[PDB]
């Protein structure tokens, strides 16, 4: 329904406003019948990817219910319970002639198929199965086994391999978490002195940052000045120094109001000459007086943290319900700290 | 009344489903009540013409002999390894399950690499029926879904016309240029295994079964394809050929076909392998053999003229007399700098037309309060930001390495990337720019045959880049004997053919300190 | 009726079509709309020639004599046509190619098509795709609409009564908004064998047609079209070339069109060189043709009105026929001051010469700057920045005491501030202008240079050497500086274009400095 | 001819002198020779769709009129025709020369006479009303009551300065 054409001649999304009226379905008037037809017993089901492209009068008649993506465990279950059997029925293979063990499927999900859907996992599964079928029917083998070592001989080279730019963080960088369609994502915030001395200072940002993210950098810079002034009143860093802030992978565009606390921590660690805790990610919008504000995409950020080997995660206190609605296996080995003001993040990170 | 018989006879060799038969009976009984002069009779007869010209059960008898199909594929095109392996697996599966099937593939790669001709070769190898279908610049959904019978200029759209032309229900449809489509939400239904089995053309108003059509889409890039449409179809890369593959193609497919097209004989017109290598190396610069075909055809045309006109009885083209046919070389430089001055460094880039070699020049804008860096050369925003990152890191590195230089913090520098008319972009050349700045600052030149590529971060980390094959080929062609790649491109480099990485002393790096110790 | 097809070799599918439409025609009745629409459909289907080719004379020497006598110059087109004839001989069949001539306005791209079709004895059709925006003007309407016409290629096949008629498609640069799809399928060797017009559903073959296309610039053509056709360059002419064209072709044609003959109206060659140098500024002979037509028309009037029995146009009375001599300058500066240098530019209309002026912007010898005006593109502004940097470096290494270009505030202007201009060339020109201003020296007096410059001084190739050289010759220059890598482009020019030109091929700017001073 | 909508190819064939002799119309099955008719076509802009017309069409440019030529045209052709159309005559309603020059200079500045025509018709209608109603048995227009006929002047003094101070200089647009 979010893909109907609003052409110059024809807007069917305005003729839907009568077909989907919970009260006026009982008399839906067709232009050929010229007789109202009772449609109140029909179960209409619409499907969409984005909700904002539907007009609000129409979006109000529907009961929008959400079909979320799948985490790695759900994907493994989906695979070994629906995809591999259906792939065998299609490619006509048997369980005894080519077996995809749970270790191989877990590796395939972990390295190749990372999005929310389950449509690329299907393609990799049937790729493996059709390569096995060609080995079998051509006489090159009578039975094929797929192991986590010869898997790259079937599907190619891994797509995801690193998960972490910095393994030990220097005194200027700090790990932040991002939302992506390919699962979560981990990103760092580098800071560096730009001029040969510790007339006021300045901050230059790079890394394809949107406008909201540039404003977040400005706010974080101002609050970092204020905080370092109240904390170590004689530091004079961040007041006279010329800083450069970079969010690496400078080719991909990134935006959002999060990473406020991340930028504050980067600047403070650069000013104090101290690295932050060595396995610590954080996400949260900062305000001008230091308040830590809620963020979005908690499931993806927590997944990415746990996947990059993070041991301590920091979230805003207003995301506690978001965090505790997560499944048990997602948030089991993470030392989470919920915060309201930044001073708590500072105490955690040092 | 005879038209009732003509319609009832067309459905004799067909196995028509029940709903189509209901619609046909209704429309026939209705037609048996109209007047041969009213428009109702015309539209009902058109509907019954289109309803019966659908091959409701007619499949083609596919060739499922793996050896015969492999021989058919291998003697039509050259070296399209992934596509041939895919089609062989397709045959293997259709043979192991005993029944025909259908898939949705997408061949993407640079222009002129035989994407749209391997489709015909595959249709011949599979004994299917072939249909061309272009979508580039299309804007009307009624070309895919058709209009109601009510309107006057109402046709059933392109897929129904395909099924009527090919007369089989499992053709091979080549949906050409899906990356340049102007309209695209109809393809989301056309090629989707869920909805594919009941495809609703708005003219027919009766669903067809496209579940056994082999769809093949072609593109040059995958970035302009909508995300759900990329989610539907399977991507298979058809990359461009190296000079040796271009030579094999010219020797085996391009010269014989151009002789056939020019009406020559092998004894009359001859082209040695040296002439073909000269053409490939100097008169054409692209990824696939498309301009090479034109050069070959030109040479053979001028040979045909020298024969028919009465000059000679046989033409024997040599690397000497090749000028008299195609003129003078077009791409005979291969490198801009032979000995790099103390401030220029050789970088690597690539495009759809292969790889290239570009130099990063730096100098002083003013003699001998901080410094500035002006960059020129038609750089995109990503490249300008990479230049800023490189400037900051070079300042810091020179501060920690030679603390008493005072360069790079007090000097005004201009950075240029020649070919100032060509727009350039990308996060690579960060290390190249750092090396250029440091070499200008220290007054030293870099190693003499050295190229480097890699994105740098603010603390000096070297990040992976793309197009290792093309950059390596271009560096090898430009006479480079030492190449510095990011460490995380090690598998990309080692998955290259042996004849590319033969004489290259490659170095994989993670931090810039390693590149500095190499280049100095 | 069925007699229009006994001379034709009708395919089988179209035979079924005409049979079923005859059945429909017979079952229907007169004075009815359907009767008339089926009558029109059958008339169009029986008017298409379904098996006939025109007798094409593949004789080489006769066709060369035909081509060489009605068109001066244009060696590439005639060589390509002769190779086409040779290949048609070897193949034994009548074949078809797809060609495209591109060049400045009025250089013979359209008349060479007619003379070519006369040489090959094919038929001839021309129609422009300039302003068209809907594809029905090519593919035709549908037989159901109230007013139905089968397009503009079926009309060709019907009126020419042939299957290889040499369709000329003029002016394919101009295209509305995209019928380029219909164009490409019409110009595709894989989609030509089956055309499938919209009015008549049955396809027709076009693989024997010779499609010639004319354009002014290749870049406005879509990139898809830029691969289904070869590119032959029809180039502009020089004064003597234009004069030969005039005498041999324009005066006889315009005269025979006006009615007079060789005795009643003459034009001395001096009058023609006047109409070429002054009354016209172009690379073609279009405006020259208009001037000759105007002269001969006023002559015809003076004859019939009884003022004189014969007219002899001389330089003494040309004003009475055309008026006053526009274009009486031919170059901005005659003797350049210390600051200005002549550069060469080009465009689709042909070559052109321009100057680069510099000046002080503030009164003295805290660093200097450089304002740049002249409606310059982005690449040209960047080239000016590069030139500024390299000029400062060079003046420091060569005259380390000048201090100009370091403390001076300069303004650089390229005159005709109304016309926009772009390009990486004129970098060496800008360097030379800055250095001549800083040294207070004027460059050599008849000297033009073209070439991209790099930050270290290397001289990089440029484009359009032919047109720039034509324009420099016409503006009366004696020396010319080119990049060393454009030597192969320069030595493809005819021997009469580069006669009084002293040429220098350079690689670094130091050579340009030695030449200009 | 530039306001035409296939009529384009139809005209292209019609004007051709090799297809001129045989113009078969859909009504009369008999052909008719049109090789003796003379064809003229007018337009305003030469940016119409067919270019091969302009190869066969001979373009002639009709320029505008300066105020003197417009005044002469108005006194010789326009005012007589307007009088005929309004039923007046030179004795009843008179338009002197100075009022016509004033009307052209202050109301109608385009290159044609399309506006001056409507202006003189306006004057003559007001005059017809004034003589029929009975306000005046004969009307005489004069540069001090023309605004009572056509309203407010469109153009103005045309000189912002009469004596230029040290800073200002007059250019032409
Ligand atoms: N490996 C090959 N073997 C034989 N012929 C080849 C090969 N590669 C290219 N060709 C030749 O190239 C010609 C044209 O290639 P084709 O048009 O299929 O390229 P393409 O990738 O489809 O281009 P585009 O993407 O622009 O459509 C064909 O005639 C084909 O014979
Ligand atoms: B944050 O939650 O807003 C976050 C900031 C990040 C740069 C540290 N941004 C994102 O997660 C965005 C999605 C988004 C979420 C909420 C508002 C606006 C945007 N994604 C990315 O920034 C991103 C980063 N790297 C790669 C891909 N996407
Ligand atoms: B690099 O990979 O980012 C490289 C840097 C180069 C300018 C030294 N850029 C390119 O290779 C680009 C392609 C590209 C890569 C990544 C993102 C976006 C674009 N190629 C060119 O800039 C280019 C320029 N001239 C000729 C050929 N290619
Ligand atoms: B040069 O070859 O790039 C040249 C430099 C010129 C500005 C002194 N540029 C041009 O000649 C351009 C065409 C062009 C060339 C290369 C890239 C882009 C464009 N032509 C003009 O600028 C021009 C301006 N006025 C009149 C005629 N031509
Ligand atoms: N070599 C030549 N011999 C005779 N006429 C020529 C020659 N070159 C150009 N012309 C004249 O040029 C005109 C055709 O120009 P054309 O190719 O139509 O330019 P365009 O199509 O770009 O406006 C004709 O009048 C023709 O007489
Ligand atoms: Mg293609």
């Amino acid at each position: 329904v979010d893909k109907i054409g609003r052409g110059y001649q024809g807007d069917p999304s305005s003729a839907l406003l009568e077909l989907l009226d919970p009260e006026q379905n009982a008399n839906f008037l067709d232009h050929y019948l010229d007789v109202p037809v009772d449609l109140s017993k029909v179960l209409f089901i619409c499907t969409a990817n984005v909700t904002d492209t539907i007009p609000e009068p129409l979006r109000d008649r529907m009961e929008m219910i959400n079909v979320s993506g799948y985490v790695a465990q759900e994907k493994l279950a989906i695979a070994e319970r629906y995809l591999v059997p259906q792939a065998r029925a299609l490619c006509g293979l048997d369980e005894s002639k080519a077996k995809l063990s749970s270790d191989v499927l877990t590796l395939l999900i972990k390295q190749y198929c990372r999005e929310s859907g389950v449509r690329n996992l299907q393609k990799q599964v049937e790729k493996v199965l059709r390569k096995s079928a060609y080995k079998i029917v051509s006489g090159e083998a009578e039975s094929v086994e797929v192991t986590p070592e010869n898997l790259q001989d079937f599907v190619g080279k891994p797509v995801f391999t690193v998960e972490r730019m910095y393994d030990v963080t220097p005194p200027g960088v700090v790990m932040g978490l991002a939302w992506t369609a390919m699962g979560g994502s981990t990103l760092f915030v580098e800071t560096s002195l730009r001029r040969p001395q510790d007339k006021d200072g300045s901050l230059e940002v790079t890394g394809q940052l949107g406008e909201v993210m540039k404003e977040s950098a400005r706010i974080a810079y101002t609050f970092a000045r204020a905080f370092l002034m109240q904390h170590a009143p004689a530091n004079d860093y961040l007041v006279t120094s010329h800083i450069h802030l970079h969010v690496p992978e400078g080719a991909t565009p990134k935006d959002g109001p999060s990473a406020g606390c991340t930028i504050v921590t980067a600047l403070l660690s650069l000013a104090m000459g101290r690295p932050v805790r060595q396995n610590l990610a954080m996400t949260g919008e900062v305000s001008l007086t230091g308040k830590i504000l809620p963020v979005g995409g908690i499931k993806e950020k927590t997944i990415a943290a746990k996947r990059a080997g993070v041991t301590c995660i920091v979230l805003p206190a207003e995301n506690k319900k978001d965090f505790y609605d997560l499944a048990a296996f997602i948030t089991e080995g993470l030392e989470v700290h919920f915060v309201e003001h930044y001073r708590e993040i500072f105490d955690i990170a040092f | 009344d005879a038209i009732e018989e003509k319609f009832r006879e067309r459905l004799k060799e067909l196995v028509v489903p029940k709903h189509v038969m209901d619609v046909v009976d209704e429309e026939l009984s209705k037609l048996g009540l109209l007047d041969n002069h009213s428009s109702e009779f015309n539209v009902t007869r058109n509907y019954l013409d289109w309803l019966t010209s659908i091959p409701w059960g007619k499949y083609s008898n596919e060739n499922l002999d793996l050896a015969r199909a492999q021989a058919v594929l291998e003697e039509d095109h050259y070296g399209m390894e992934d596509v041939k392996k895919r089609i062989l697996e397709f045959i293997a599966v259709s043979q192991l399950r005993g029944s025909t099937q259908g898939k949705i593939l997408c061949f993407y790669g640079p222009p002129g690499v035989g994407k749209t001709s391997i489709a015909r070769s595959i249709a011949r190898a599979l004994n299917r029926e072939y249909f061309r279908f272009s979508v580039g610049g299309m804007t009307d959904v009624a070309e895919i879904k058709g209009h109601r019978r009510t309107y006057v200029g109402a046709m059933p759209g392109k897929i129904i016309q395909c099924l009527k032309k090919t007369k089989t229900e499992n053709p091979l449809i080549l949906i050409d240029e899906v990356d340049k489509i102007g309209p695209s939400s109809a393809l989301l239904e056309l090629l989707d295994p869920e909805q594919n089995a009941n495809f609703l053309d708005h003219y027919l108003d009766v669903p067809v079964d496209l579940s056994k059509v082999l769809f093949i889409c072609t593109a040059n890039v995958t970035d302009t394809i909508p995300e759900p449409l990329r989610d539907r179809m399977e991507m298979i890369n058809v990359s461009g050929y190296v000079a040796q593959e271009k030579l094999a193609i010219a020797e085996r497919y391009l010269v014989p076909q151009a002789r056939a097209l020019c009406g020559l004989d092998e004894s009359k017109a001859k082209l040695s392998s040296d002439v073909l290598t000269l053409l490939i190396k100097q008169y054409c610069r692209e990824s696939g053999v498309r301009n090479l075909q034109k050069q070959v055809e030109k040479v053979l045309r001028k040979s045909a003229y020298k024969i028919v006109s009465g000059e000679a009885e046989s033409v024997e083209v040599t690397p000497e007399n090749l000028q008299d046919f195609v003129g003078k070389p077009v791409f005979t430089v291969e490198r801009m700098y032979d000995v790099t001055p103390p401030g220029v460094v050789m970088g690597l880039a690539w495009t759809a037309m292969g790889g290239s070699t570009l130099f990063v020049e730096t100098s002083l804008r003013r003699p001998q309060k901080d410094g500035s860096l002006e960059v020129t050369g038609q750089l995109g925003e990503v490249m300008k930001e990479s230049a800023r990152i490189a400037y900051t890191f070079a300042r810091a590195f020179l501060m920690q390495h030679a603390p008493a230089n005072d360069y790079l913090v007090t000097s005004h520098i201009h950075l240029h990337v020649p070919e100032g008319a060509t727009p350039k972009d990308g996060p690579s050349a960060g290390c190249t720019i750092v090396t250029a700045l440091l070499s200008l600052a220290m007054g030293r030149p870099v190693r003499q045959n050295l190229a480097m590529t890699g994105e740098v971060s603010l603390t000096g980390k070297i990040l992976p880049v793309g197009g290792i094959k093309e950059k390596t080929i271009a560096a090898k062609r430009a006479g480079v004997t030492c190449i510095v790649l990011p460490a995380e491109n090690k598998k990309d480099f080692y998955d290259l053919a042996a004849f590319i990485t033969e004489g290259l002393e490659v170095h994989f790096v993670e931090h810039y300190r390693e590149i500095f110790d190499i280049a100095f």
